[PDB]
């Protein structure tokens, strides 16, 4: 774990910004991570355009 | 807080887990909630009362 | 494909499903516009020094 | 130490002299010349002395007869 | 020590009573408190080995819902009562004991035959219920040794309480040094069934790991 | 739809005369009611304990464990009025001062908002906020005077 | 210097005597309250959710 | 939809939902649990000038 | 201090002072322009014969309770025909599903009501109201740390919010970065770019 | 015992040079997961790791400036040296020197390399000049930590030393700072069920994973032996 959010709160607030920031944060770090694992695997360029 | 939270799942049931008719007296009961063989989601687990 | 010479390097995945036609403004000739009309050497006395 | 007050409130039942009878015995024992009548555990001296008063040793009687008595053996 | 700080050297126990005690460690390194006493707790929990009674063979009906025919004992009560009492056998395997006398209604674990191996904690601990009559009955049930415990819906039966144990936990306390102050102490209160010295069990447990440390690096030692 | 189609054959009855605009306002108020009410009951009943579970019936109907249904049952913070703006409208939500709008508001934060929406929400969340600043002084002189005859 | 001798006698003589605390805006008797205080060398004082 | 499509797409839980192993104990934890990288910010106040 | 009712695409909605002072503090939306004397003028596109004109006029207050302005969320076809002939089309203040041909004016932009402050913060449809005002209220007090990289969530102005800013240097006029030092960039530009002379 | 089925580390798969796959024989349940859960951590706590402890370098004395042909801060070059990673002798305390001229790309090779030093990324970036005439010359004290620390932490230490010019910086000092303790059920056939445990390390390369490993598992049994008294 790195951050905790005290789930308590989030329905209170009536804000699924930090549903969607999760969502999308998650979406963003796994496609990074896949990249990552790419370059390191030394995928073909044009691949990893692709 | 979900301190009330945490009482309500302790004290109610999902439907019936797996083993929701375990009876039993209940020292040990805190070994197998926390392992396996019961759990809140269950319900009517038998419990010798006292 | 935007050719974004400075963002050659930095893209961000796009959203917006409405197609945009009109850009940002400057936002920056708020307050540009009246000190350049306040020091516009108008040939006619209509505004600024004139 | 004590983590909650309500012996002492029962003995006294008034609730506002235990307090002082706490303060008054802590204040002679901190002086001098008293000894703590029930077995000290390294705590503070209002502790003991509202233990002491708990305990059912300590009053506002028995410490103005030891006074008395102590003031009339000079 | 390579970040190896120390191991907590109060070893503090205070026992309430023979059931119910509360362990107490000096200052264990920052988390290690914490690691060290989930795992106690995940070893001493997941592995208690020792004796206990198994299953019967009561004389009568076999079905759960019998009548206690004037013992007053229901087949659950009795079954809660002896499960209950911890049967030690000394060096053999399951031993079988049967018990038969009157109708004095008074259940103390002195009525069976006592067995040279097979021993019980508590003499006069509870089997069952007063009678309301002057008969006699087979008990017929066994007694075993095991590890850790099992349960009797599976094993076929009443309750394999084969660890003799009864309420352990461990807490997390914090201390300075000098100064330093984030140090992770464990805190270990267990309240145990009995016929296991809590030192004993401590002693056990730590040597039963250090046994298994000899796997892998082998908890290999140096000059 | 139902309701639109209500709203309709109110404004057309306006346009015929038979309707005045107090009228038409009434009636078009008690259907956009009813919608709410009626929507209302049925988000209830998608949200309440509303699950088929597996059990030796395979039919399972108890309490489920969805975040907003297990929040409100739960009751620590927020409620069903949440989840009505949620998932649904948030109800008729006009007021600039005191006054209610044209148009409703039919949208949900699981389907975005309008952007007038918002903007007619915008002062009452501004009144209320300013009401509490200026409220807390005279509540000080109150008790202030309270605590003078105490 | 800030001996830890120092930390030490400074802990000896909190656990004779407690201290106070009140809240931010003053509106009842309840935002005042006395408790066992302890060092916690953090930034901001913490107070159990009790309170 | 299109989140939980691109969740898909990157090999992550289309609601992100997953279960964790505990840190203290390794339990693993019920209910679980979907999140992501959800950006944090900091105030102009600060606890050292408080 | 309530919702100004000529001001509905003018003044920053949802950013507003926080304190005492609320209210007072507003902002000009993305495409705000300004009047003659003393006043503003919002942008907005033309409406004419089911094609939604990109002829978009700045849209001051008295002029806009007669045309009708269409909603934002405009489904338009390729001819900017409206798809749907019953749209919610506001003309003076009243928005109400009007016909195709009962839209004299087309909107600017979705965005087009909002301040930059607003921009940033991205699917706040999903957004509760009140959160939202103290949000963009708590947005400003950020203050720059030791490393800077943009968060993993976009909503498309950042590049450009860093532009307006003003605060990295611009390569006014030129071609080629030859000489960059620790703080001495020595930059040359093309011929035709180099004005005679420089 | 009663039949204890002792492991033993095996298939060990050193999947890159600081990070490695290595399995061990089967073990019951209940404290294979808690074994590999006690063994992380102290292989993270006790983690003795040889990394960079003072710094001087000629043209940045100081605080924080740029110079001619310099391109990242003080700081900004204290975190790209730290973006290399440094493995130490059984002596620790080792001092680099880094110094360098030219046009070319900053790598790893223009440093000090010694007997008691190791450098594993020899295409480690550390902002290449841009100026012929800027010539990089840093000398810099390596040394082995076990963990983390301030740095003000060592403001007492050194009052009078440590001047304008003397470089100290914070650290972490954790060796692995990677490490995943998953137990699988497998690898036992012929007694009770028994867990198959697979451990991947993922350390700075200062350590070896089964040197590591060992280290750990001992400083564990160290400490259960306390447990018995």
């Amino acid at each position: 774990v790195d951050i905790v959010l005290n789930p308590l709160g989030v329905p209170s607030r009536m804000n699924i910004g930090q549903i969607l920031e999760t969502h999308l944060g998650m979406a963003a770090k796994g496609i990074g991570d896949k990249i990552n694992a790419m370059l390191k695997q030394q995928q073909e360029v044009a691949k990893l355009r692709e | 807080q979900d301190v009330v939270l945490g009482l309500y799942y302790m004290t109610r049931d999902c439907v019936n887990a797996k083993g929701e008719g375990m009876v039993l007296t209940g020292p040990k009961e805190a070994e197998r909630l926390y392992r396996s063989g019961l759990a809140s989601l269950h319900a009517r687990v038998k419990v010798r009362i006292t | 494909m935007v050719y974004s010479y400075t963002e050659k390097k930095r893209i961000r995945k796009d959203f917006g499903k409405r197609p945009q036609v009109l850009d940002v403004p400057y936002l920056l000739s708020i307050q540009l516009d009246s000190f350049q009309k306040f020091i516009e050497q108008d040939p006619e006395g209509q505004y600024g020094l004139e | 130490a004590r983590v909650t007050v309500q012996d002492a409130v029962e003995k006294i039942g008034n609730r506002f002299d235990l307090v002082l009878v706490a303060a008054r015995r802590a204040r002679q024992m901190q002086v001098g010349g008293k000894d703590p009548l029930v077995p000290e555990e390294n705590d503070k001296t209002t502790v003991i002395a509202l233990r002491e008063i708990e305990e059912g040793l300590i009053n506002n009687q028995i410490l103005d007869v030891r006074e008395r008595q102590e003031q009339q053996e000079q | 020590s390579v970040t190896e700080f120390l191991k907590p050297r109060l070893v503090d126990i205070e026992q309430v009573s023979s059931t119910h005690a509360k362990v107490t460690l000096e200052p264990l390194e920052r988390g290690f408190g914490h690691t060290l006493g989930n795992a106690l707790r995940r070893i001493l929990l997941s592995s208690m080995p020792g004796c206990a009674v198994t299953e019967v063979e009561i004389d009568g009906v076999l079905h759960e819902y019998s009548t206690k025919e004037g013992v007053q004992e229901d087949i659950l009560e009795i079954l809660l009562n002896l499960k209950g009492l911890a049967v030690r056998v000394q060096g053999k395997d399951e031993v079988i004991l049967t018990l038969n006398k009157s109708g004095i209604g008074p259940v103390t674990a002195a009525d069976i035959t006592h067995d040279g191996d097979v021993e019980i904690v508590k003499p006069q601990h509870v089997i069952c219920h007063l009678t309301d009559e002057n008969a006699s009955i087979s008990m017929r049930i066994k007694v075993q040794r095991g590890r850790g415990y099992v349960p009797a819906s599976t094993r076929i039966l009443v309750d394999a309480c084969y660890s003799p144990v009864e309420r352990i936990a461990y807490n997390v306390e914090a201390a300075r040094v000098e100064q330093r102050t984030d140090l992770d102490k464990l805190v270990i209160e267990m309240e145990t069934n009995g016929t296991i010295d809590p030192e004993e069990a401590i002693r056990r447990a730590a040597t039963i790991l250090a046994e298994q440390l000899e796997a892998f690096v082998d908890l290999r030692d140096v000059r | 739809s139902e309701a639109e189609a209500e709203v309709a054959e109110i404004q057309e009855q306006f346009q015929s005369g038979l309707v005045t605009a107090g009228e038409r306002y009434n009636k078009v108020i008690d259907i956009w009611a009813a919608a709410n009410d009626r929507v209302s009951k049925a988000m209830m009943d998608n949200l309440q304990t509303e699950t088929v579970i597996n059990r030796d019936g395979q039919e399972e109907k108890q309490v489920s464990f969805n975040s907003i249904y297990m929040m409100a049952d739960s009751g620590a913070r927020g409620s069903a009025a949440q989840i009505r703006q949620l998932a649904g409208m948030r109800g008729l939500m006009a007021k600039p001062d005191g006054s209610i709008i044209e148009t409703p508001i039919t949208a949900n934060f699981r389907e975005g908002l309008n952007v007038l929406q918002y903007f007619i929400s915008t002062h009452g969340a501004r009144k209320g906020l300013a009401d509490t600043a200026l409220k807390t002084a005279n509540s000080g002189y109150l008790t202030r005077r309270l605590v003078d005859v105490a | 210097r800030e001996e830890a001798v120092v930390w030490d006698i400074l802990d000896e003589v909190i656990r004779e005597h407690p201290v106070l605390l009140n809240r931010a805006p003053t509106l009842h008797r309840l935002g005042i309250q006395a408790f066992e205080p302890v060092l916690i060398e953090g930034k901001a004082i913490q107070l159990h959710p009790l309170v | 939809a299109e989140i939980k499509e691109l969740l898909k797409l990157g090999d992550l839980p289309t609601s992100g939902q997953i279960r964790l192993y505990d840190g203290r104990t390794g339990e693993q934890f019920e209910r679980p649990v979907t999140v992501g990288y959800m950006y944090m910010l900091k105030l102009n106040h600060l606890v050292d000038d408080k | 201090r309530d919702v100004h009712p000529t001001h509905y695409g003018r003044v920053c909605p949802i950013e507003t002072p926080e304190g005492p002072n609320i209210g007072l503090i507003n902002s000009l939306s993305v495409y705000a322009q300004t009047n003659e004397y003393g006043f503003l003028e919002t942008p907005y596109r033309k409406v004419t014969d089911g094609v939604v004109t990109d002829e978009i006029h700045y849209l001051s207050a008295i002029e806009e309770g007669n045309y009708v302005i269409a909603q934002a969320n405009s489904n338009l076809d390729e001819e900017g025909h409206f798809v749907e002939d019953l749209v919610t089309c506001r003309s003076k203040g009243e928005s109400s599903l009007f016909s195709r041909d009962q839209v004299d004016y087309m909107d600017v932009s979705t965005q087009q009501v909002v301040s930059v402050g607003a921009s940033l913060i991205p699917f706040l449809e999903h957004d509760d109201a009140n959160r939202a005002l103290m949000g963009a209220n708590m947005q400003r007090q950020a203050v720059p740390t030791l490393r800077a990289d943009k968060p993993l969530v976009g909503t498309g102005m950042e590049r450009a919010v860093a532009v307006d800013s003003g605060v990295t240097a611009v390569a006014k006029r030129g071609g080629v970065v030859q000489y960059v030092d620790a703080s001495r960039i020595v930059i040359k530009v093309n011929e035709d770019e180099m004005y005679p002379g420089e």
